[PDB]
DNA sequence: TGTGACACGTGCCTGGAGACTAGGGAGTAATCCCCTTGGCGGTTAAAACGCGGGGGACAGCGCGTACGTGCGTTTAAGCGGTGCTAGAGCTGTCTACGACC
DNA sequence: GGTCGTAGACAGCTCTAGCACCGCTTAAACGCACGTACGCGCTGTCCCCCGCGTTTTAACCGCCAAGGGGATTACTCCCTAGTCTCCAGGCACGTGTCACA
């Protein structure tokens, strides 16, 4: 329930780096959902890899290996 | 420059991990790398949606553009 | 189950190959697999192009549609 | 013009297999160019694999590995 | 293990001075190690794919040569 | 001429990368030597381009910005 | 964008200085001008990248020299 | 070659500022590039046995440069 | 076990969250026309279907042959510190310099 | 061609991060020997690949009538970005608690 931590100005600035000129008012919810899906995928892959690595935590290299499979 | 504030992103990552599987530890380096990758992915997605919007004879990006870019890239 | 005529596709593949290296033979199964792959690739590209066209309130597909589909597909 | 064997109705059949309902005139030329690029890449990879294996013909494995390189 | 650090700092300094560089920043070493790992991963992936195509178990010189040819 | 990277660490790194890709793979010594020469030549060329970029910027000390610029120009 | 008349004049001049008794059609010069546009926009983007890397906005001859030297010329 | 065309190309390429000698250098590099591409096209035409350089000759020259 | 890695209470600027508003642009539609596409009829220019030679894929058999591993050890080279300083990021200017007709 | 706002090298200017200098260490490597499993062809075989040859399928060409795209433009009209004002974090700063080979 903390996905709202991705504030409207954050999404607006992220689109601003992407060359976007104007943003509709419904982009924010869709972008929050897309971020939830992408972080779920990456976190699940990293967690699976780090359980396969016989560790109870997750490291930066675990995330790098998870992203390499994206 | 990171455009997502560190604390809310950390809270979101920890919440996602807790919902998926409790008793997991995240450190600053892993969260920073994940946030950088997430920001790069979102910038790429928004570039693609801007391309779609410009193709649609439009400048304001609407969720139609987001869904189009996601489904063409194969993520959906 | 194939949409491109087999013999002209054989001719085109052999033309490209002889442009690459001369006096190269082709297994019939190799050409068949290559044609199936090309058909699948174009079917996917046309699916994405139709998606772009219906997104832009259009039915007719235009070279802009294929260019956009390739551009946001990574090609 | 050895690529004209990929005829206009062939591209129409491919598009209608892809769900397209109406096709503009320049789509045929654009699709012909796109397929020429794709075939050039895949055949280049396949002939490179064949040269690596010291053979004078391209077999199914060479094409499969070329498509694997292309990401199919 | 984290064996990319096995590329010693003096080795990178010698490689740079071979290219004519007169001063090396401290952050050059990590970026160079990352770039070298990326290039080596690409070339090794190509060589492994070529070896798998040849139905072999040992990556010979031909596989590495063809991997280099395929990339630049 | 003579190699600049120590042989054994590079052999171990190459074998580790291969194990990451395909396990239980044997390497011919000539193949590893060719990989060593290729990596040395690539790094020498990259550092030459980086030095050119840095000297253009009125500075001698090359910085990761120079390497990034050289890689972007070369298409990497 | 490049006008077709000066481009045709330049290609005719370079053909005269390289191999005379040669004729170019509209499609050939159109392809040449498209290639020219792509090459020049790429070169200018590379020189601009060098310029921002150089803490300057003007694209002097030095940026052209860099983009030519690094790319393989 | 005209200065305004070079300016349009630079603007399309993301250029914000333009120097003085850059026009002459651009003309020179364009002449060299055209010399190379025409040499490749002539070589292919001599290999392809044609009277005049065609569009497919140009495409082949670019793709096998 | 010693050394290392997280969690909770604060002040404050900083960024985000309520509205207000004036435009910029999204959306729907009426022609419209006209400009393509689709579809249909006739036709022909091909593709798809049967024999031959032999080029080379493919299988079996080695056989030196080179990889993996397994030491002895020792010295060139790497890693910790310092000593020292040319060099990088940051200022003011004036001729050199690029934008508007 | 002209007339009007900006700036790159020079000179400091200061801190600094990098180049030696050096002691201590250490593992790369040169050598030696071994097991053996895979590379590299040898040799033989025959699969099918290329090259020629007759018939429906279909691709081209052309014409005609429906349709839909680009465009203008009414035509409101929706609602986003800029602005204004008010309210929730964020990094140091501590103080305390849990993990690992």
């Amino acid at each position: 329930d903390n996905i709202q931590g991705i504030t409207k100005p954050a999404i607006r600035r992220l689109a601003r780096r992407g060359g976007v000129k104007r943003i509709s008012g419904l982009i924010y919810e869709e972008t929050r959902g897309v971020l939830k899906v992408f972080l779920e995928n990456v976190i699940r892959d990293a967690v699976t890899y780090t359980e396969h690595a016989k560790r109870k935590t997750v490291t930066a290299m675990d995330v790098v290996y998870a992203l390499k499979r994206q | 420059e990171l455009l997502i504030r560190k604390l809310p992103f950390q809270r979101l990552v920890r919440e996602i991990a807790q919902d998926f599987k409790t008793d997991l530890r995240f450190q600053s380096s892993a969260v920073m790398a994940l946030q950088e990758a997430c920001e790069a992915y979102l910038v790429g997605l928004f570039e693609d949606t801007n391309l779609c919007a410009i193709h649609a004879k439009r400048v304001t990006i609407m969720p139609k553009d987001i869904q189009l870019a996601r489904r063409i890239r194969g993520e959906r």
